[PDB]
């Protein structure tokens, strides 16, 4: 029949401002119509690297719910959104399954998310006792502790802030250029899957 | 928990806060380097002083972490960079007065103006015109008026403050655990923790002279044709036995003698090489000029230049409203950010420099991936000879055929490589002896070997038994004869240009033996050769995080520096040297024949 009620896709994509990767924002998108050619066919991404699912299917399979990751990394930080990967962002920031179903999505976004001056708004968690589990949030702001002594909440010897910004500036390489990252996760549960494409006439 | 883990978080923190640091320290002095205002030269006070400042609380953070306690030979070399007093280790008003000291020097040789006695209504500053006077005029008396005179001047000035300098810098030395400022200079070359590739201080030395008593026969026979061709330009000035006249060299010091080419040149009447009218004729802009420096580049095997590099580059003079530096400069400034300051003009020498500054911008490249406190060379000779190797390879006739810049009928005869190689030893092998002269003499003043009252009874002694050049008039310790040149004044290493020249050569053989090049050394291109880009890039891409001589082992197959590259570079410029000197006498005496 005539189909309405699209899935908030303007709402992630075309977001104002995107979060920092160590506070990523989960939208979870459910009862509606996701249309995922408008995404695939788009020029403007630079990567759409599609794990555990193709393109083209997408717009005919059916998911109970969808998962909208967001956030900004570097350039040269978008290979580490990965399965089974290893660095900074996927061990500190945002962590990614053996087993994930999804597509990682990625734009240079140099025009919006860079000033002349430095944008430090955008933050990274350099330091953790642990990696993170997949589909991990750490928000916390405590002193890491590299060393025997305690901190004491001061960030002096051996003790320093988790949390580092990132400096984006316009005249800045490819490789660290900010980079809007978008990570759609598909999951099926026994629950009735209401996430569906958009059927032909 | 354990210390090395310790030391690679501290490392961690430090790197990503050193990097915006040093982005924001290297955009202000960008931005004052293309546009000369005020607030520009204040920005730029101000982040060098931020950056300063945090080197020194970052050192003094890092020696908290004892070095024997780590393992891991990268993280052992950042340590060990970091952990340098540098002047922190010197009381504070010793420190002020060696920085008030070295700014006063600065002061003094870049605003120093001497003229003519008797004709005091206007004066002329080194660098806008002596160095014209030096590199053109055939006078005798103007020439020795304006050596004396700047000498005289620039002299009498500094050797006070070059007594205090001596003093102060192996004070800071011996405080920093080194014998002298010499071996702290020598202490650039030290490699230590490396079974079989171990490189010390004092074998830097005996390394220099064992190069340069091989270095001496081309030297020699090259210097005998010089002074016989002075000889016919100055006729009764230059003895056929003695040493040539110091103010007659083409430069203000002697450093190059390039400047000489047009009395010296074997060949006259057949042509040069030069395609300055092709690119006029052709319409090259600078950007064509970049564009082919960029083709060289990617025909080799190496990355094209960022878009960043074509949006963020100077590369034409911006007009008289906006003032820059005319000096040409590779900046890498960090993150990935690539940028050259070069006032190219429609010349020969600046499509060569072109070339220099981009091999110097391909080498940043190429150890971005590095950590940011090994961001360098693995010395400081191969980040200049890695430039110069491309300035070989471009200026080349085979290249100028390939890029269409030559025409394809051109004659390549004997004579023509032989007045070419002839400018090439000029410019090469004439700085050789300088330079090993010049740092020899730095390190006896710095190793105490030389009093203070000797200083210049040794120098002229060691100018006339190296580089075989007699002074005009006798000099009294009064005077401060080699704190005129930029580099000695200014507080910098001098045998960069030793080790940058030696290993150009080394570099030259290995790509041109990779390329498969069937011809003379001089006559090889490294265009088209996927291998030579390969072995290249494999010493490239490791910047300081392996030692030097494992780098050297990298190229050229050698664990040391080796002079028969150049020798085998300029053989048949030898041999015709050889040709040339039978009726003269080699070799020269240390006698006062010519002029004192
Ligand atoms: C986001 O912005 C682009 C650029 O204006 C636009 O073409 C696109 O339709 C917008 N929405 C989505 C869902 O991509
Ligand atoms: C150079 O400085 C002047 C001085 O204010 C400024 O007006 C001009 O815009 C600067 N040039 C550039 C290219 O920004
Ligand atoms: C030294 O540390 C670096 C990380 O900075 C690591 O990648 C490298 O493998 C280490 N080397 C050794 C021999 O452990
Ligand atoms: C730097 O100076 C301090 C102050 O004396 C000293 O304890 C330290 O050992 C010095 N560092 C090195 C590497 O010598
Ligand atoms: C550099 O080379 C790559 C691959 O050949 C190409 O995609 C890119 O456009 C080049 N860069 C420029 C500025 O031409
Ligand atoms: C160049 O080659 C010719 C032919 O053998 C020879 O006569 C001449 O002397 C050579 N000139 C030089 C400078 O080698
Ligand atoms: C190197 O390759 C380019 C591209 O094909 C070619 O134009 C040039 O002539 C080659 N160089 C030589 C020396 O043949």
């Amino acid at each position: 029949p005539n189909i309405t009620n699209l899935c908030p896709f303007g709402e992630v994509f075309n977001a104002t401002r995107f979060a920092s990767v160590y506070a990523w924002n989960r939208k979870r998108i459910s009862n509606c119509v996701a249309d995922y050619s408008v995404l695939y066919n788009s020029a403007s991404f630079s990567t759409f690297k599609c794990y555990g699912v193709s393109p083209t299917k997408l717009n005919d399979l059916c998911f109970t719910n969808v998962y909208a990751d967001s956030f900004v990394i570097r350039g040269d930080e978008v290979r580490q959104i990965a399965p089974g990967q290893t660095g900074k962002i996927a061990d500190y920031n945002y962590k990614l399954p053996d087993d994930f179903t999804g597509c990682v999505i990625a734009w240079n976004s140099n025009n919006l998310d860079s000033k002349v001056g430095g944008n430090y708004n955008y933050l990274y968690r350099l330091f953790r006792k642990s990696n993170l589990k997949p589909f991990e949030r750490d928000i916390s702001t405590e002193i890491y502790q590299a060393g025997s002594t305690p901190c004491n909440g001061v960030e002096g010897f051996n003790c320093y802030f988790p949390l580092q910004s990132y400096g984006f500036q316009p005249t800045y390489g490819v490789g660290y250029q900010p980079y809007r990252v978008v990570v759609l996760s598909f999951e099926l549960l026994h629950a009735p899957a209401t996430v569906c494409g958009p059927k032909k006439s | 928990s354990t210390i090395e883990e310790q030391a690679k978080t501290f490392l961690d923190k430090f790197n990503h806060e050193a990097e915006d640091l040093f982005y924001q320290s290297s955009l202000a002095s960008w931005n004052y380097n293309t546009n000369i205002t005020e607030e520009n030269v204040q920005n730029m006070n101000n982040a060098g002083d931020k950056w300063s400042a945090f080197l020194k609380e970052q050192s003094t953070l890092a020696q908290m972490y004892p070095l024997q306690e780590i393992q891991n030979l990268t993280v052992k070399l950042q340590l060990q960079a970091l952990q340098q007093n540098g002047s922190s280790v010197l009381s504070e008003d010793k420190s002020k007065r060696l920085n008030t000291i070295l700014n006063t020097m600065s002061t003094i040789y870049s605003t120093g103006k001497v003229c003519n006695p008797d004709n005091p209504q206007e004066c002329l500053l080194l660098e806008p015109g002596l160095n014209e006077i030096m590199a053109n005029s055939l006078d005798y008396n103007e020439r020795l008026w304006a050596w004396e005179s700047w000498r005289s001047e620039v002299g009498k000035q500094l050797r006070p403050l070059y007594e205090e300098y001596v003093v102060l810098k192996n004070e800071m030395a011996r405080a920093n655990h080194y014998e002298d400022y010499g071996d702290y200079w020598r202490g650039d070359y030290e490699v230590n923790g490396v079974d079989g590739y171990d490189y010390s201080r004092g074998q830097l030395i005996e390394d220099v002279e064992h190069t340069f008593e091989e270095i001496k026969p081309l030297y020699e026979h090259l210097h005998a044709y010089v002074r016989a061709k002075l000889m016919n330009a100055y006729p009764s000035y230059i003895s056929p036995i003695g040493c040539l006249p110091a103010h007659l060299l083409g430069d203000m010091w002697g450093r190059f003698w390039t400047n000489l080419y047009s009395l010296t040149v074997p060949f006259g009447q057949k042509p040069n090489i030069d395609v300055t009218d092709a690119m006029v004729d052709q319409a090259w802009d600078a950007q064509r000029i970049f564009k082919e420096a960029e083709k060289f580049f990617v025909s080799v095997g190496l990355p094209n230049m960022t878009q960043g590099f074509w949006e963020n580059s100077m590369l034409t003079d911006p007009g008289n409203v906006q003032k820059a530096v005319c000096h040409p400069t590779a900046w890498d400034l960090g993150k990935g950010d690539f940028r050259i300051l070069m006032c190219t003009k429609v010349t020969m020498d600046d499509f060569l420099t072109a070339h220099h500054e981009m091999g110097h911008i391909q080498y940043d490249m190429a150890y971005a991936a590095q950590p940011f406190l090994l961001r360098n060379g693995a010395n400081e000779g191969f980040h200049e000879a890695v430039g110069e190797i491309m300035s070989l390879s471009a200026a080349t006739p085979k290249h100028l055929k390939s890029i269409g810049l030559l025409s394809p009928d051109f004659q390549e005869d004997n004579e023509t490589e032989i007045n070419f190689l002839l400018k090439q030893a000029l410019t090469i092998v004439g700085t050789l002896p300088f330079t090993y002269m010049l740092e020899k003499w730095r390190w006896m003043v710095f190793k105490g070997e030389i009093p203070k009252d000797q200083w210049m009874k040794k120098w002229w002694e060691m100018k006339r038994e190296i580089v075989g050049v007699v002074e005009p008039v006798p000099h009294d310790e009064t005077y401060c004869d080699p704190a005129s040149l930029f580099h000695v004044s200014n507080d910098y290493s001098f045998i960069r240009y030793y080790t940058r020249t030696l290993y150009q050569f080394q570099f030259q053989e290995a790509l041109c033996q990779a390329a498969k090049h069937e011809g003379p050394l001089h006559k090889c291109d490294i265009s088209n050769s996927t291998e030579a880009g390969q072995k290249l890039f494999n010493m490239l891409r490791l910047g300081k995080s392996e030692p030097w001589t494992l780098a050297l082992e990298n190229v050229v197959g050698a664990k040391n520096m080796n002079v028969r590259p150049l020798l085998n570079y300029f053989e048949p410029l030898f041999t015709w040297l050889k040709d040339q000197n039978k009726n003269s006498f080699v070799g020269w005496s240390t006698d006062w024949s010519p002029y004192a």
